[PDB]
């Protein structure tokens, strides 16, 4: 089956910035590529048909370019609507295959990462499930590395990461990490530390609390 | 006019229908072949077929 790969899986661009997206095909697709814009909570919208003609009801800034194996989608100016997933699908073969996808995040809001640690409340202790919450708020980088160290020992697979969508006021995601331990293991464990590594931050910060 | 006994199909036999079809193709370029599931199907050659 034909395979379509999107060269930019993810990229960062500000408003009014020209963006070029490249779709790569193992086999020739003369003029058979369809571009779809996907925004979360709504269906994908047709942008270019055959990679040569703009779909009706689509802004002129979106452009279809390229032929055969390589096709290019160019947006003259970035817009809030423009910041959505982009898919390139081959129409040449009987089964169409969509592209890897393009993700855009606004660079209008700038924030410095803030870390908070919350101990489990009494009801969690009586229930028998103890969850410690490390809260990352207002962090400018799209991805933040999070590690859990307890009593100088790293913990892996007992933590989960839940991240809200971009605030758009500062264009920064908010991430909460919860670490779950068995009651016997949790009680013997003392200091619980969540350390986050950020390329933007000069030094990874450790926010910790003692058991009790 | 005489009556003869020989291998013959029974009357009212619809039989098995097989149709060959054109493969998937672009306007000027041939593409993937289009075929049915006949290869998987196997039938008993008890006395042969017409």
């Amino acid at each position: 089956d034909i395979v379509m790969t999107q060269t930019p899986s993810s990229l960062s661009a500000s408003v009014g910035d020209r963006v070029t997206i490249t779709c790569r095909a193992s086999e020739d697709i003369t003029s058979y590529l369809n571009w779809y814009q996907l925004k979360p909570g709504k269906a994908p919208m047709f942008l270019i048909y055959a990679a040569s003609s703009l779909q009706s009801g689509v802004p002129s800034r979106f452009s279809g370019s390229g032929s055969g194996t390589d096709f290019t989608l160019t947006i003259s100016s970035l817009q809030p609507e423009d910041f959505a997933t982009y898919y390139c699908q081959q129409s040449y073969s009987t089964p169409p295959t969509f592209g890897g996808g393009t993700k855009v995040e606004i660079k209008r809001t700038v924030a410095a990462p803030s870390v908070f640690i919350f101990p489990p409340s009494d009801e969690q202790l009586k229930s028998g499930t103890a969850s410690v919450v490390c809260l990352l708020n207002n962090f400018y980088p799209r991805e933040a590395k999070v590690q859990w160290k307890v009593d100088n020992a790293l913990q892996s697979g007992n933590s989960q990461e839940s991240v809200t969508e971009q605030d758009s006021k500062d264009s920064t995601y908010s991430l909460s990490s919860t670490l779950t331990l068995s009651k016997a293991d949790y009680e013997k464990h003392k200091v619980y530390a969540c350390e986050v590594t950020h390329q933007g931050l000069s030094s990874p910060v450790t926010k910790s609390f003692n058991r009790g | 006019t005489i009556t003869y006994q020989g291998l013959f199909p029974y009357q009212g036999d619809h039989g098995d229908m097989y149709v060959y079809s054109a493969g998937h193709a672009t306007g000027t370029t041939p593409q993937k072949l289009f075929v049915a599931n006949y290869s998987q199907d196997v039938k008993q050659f008890a006395n042969g077929f017409v």
